[PDB]
């Protein structure tokens, strides 16, 4: 967006020496076929386990029984003959 | 720069300055488009006396 100087104008570009025209043109680089080499193993001996863990520990229980329940020799009360 | 120039000696000393126009290498704020300009550019440089 330059302003044209009317007192000192200039013309378009003139030819100048050039950079040997084939040396600015590249070759198209020619890929050969390739292979991810080797026979891959199916599994890996991992350093960490792959499953979930638990944040807190919960107390577990198992039921037990008591035993054969016996009789008893109670201390027996007195007879309510109007004193009680 | 030599830290001390003795009497009758000469010291050689170099300094670099980066005069910035754009802000950084990835931020082009402040840069000057100069392909088809209006006139010449100027870089006024006053040196030590």
């Amino acid at each position: 967006m330059a302003l044209i100087n009317p007192q000192f104008p200039y013309a378009g570009p003139v030819p100048i020496p050039g950079p040997a025209p084939t040396e600015t043109m590249p070759l198209l680089n020619y890929r050969v076929e390739g292979r991810i080499a080797g026979i891959q193993q199916a599994r890996q001996f991992m350093p960490f386990l792959q499953g979930p863990h638990r944040e807190v520990a919960e107390q577990t229980y198992y039921a037990i029984g008591t035993g054969i329940q016996m009789g008893q020799t109670f201390n027996q009360p007195l007879i309510n003959t109007q004193e009680g | 720069a030599p830290a001390t120039i003795a009497a009758g000696a000469t010291g050689e000393l170099t300094m670099y300055y980066w005069v910035p126009l754009a802000y950084s290498e990835t931020d082009l704020t402040g840069a000057v488009l100069a392909n088809v300009p209006q006139s010449k550019q100027r870089l006024k440089l006053e040196f030590a006396n």
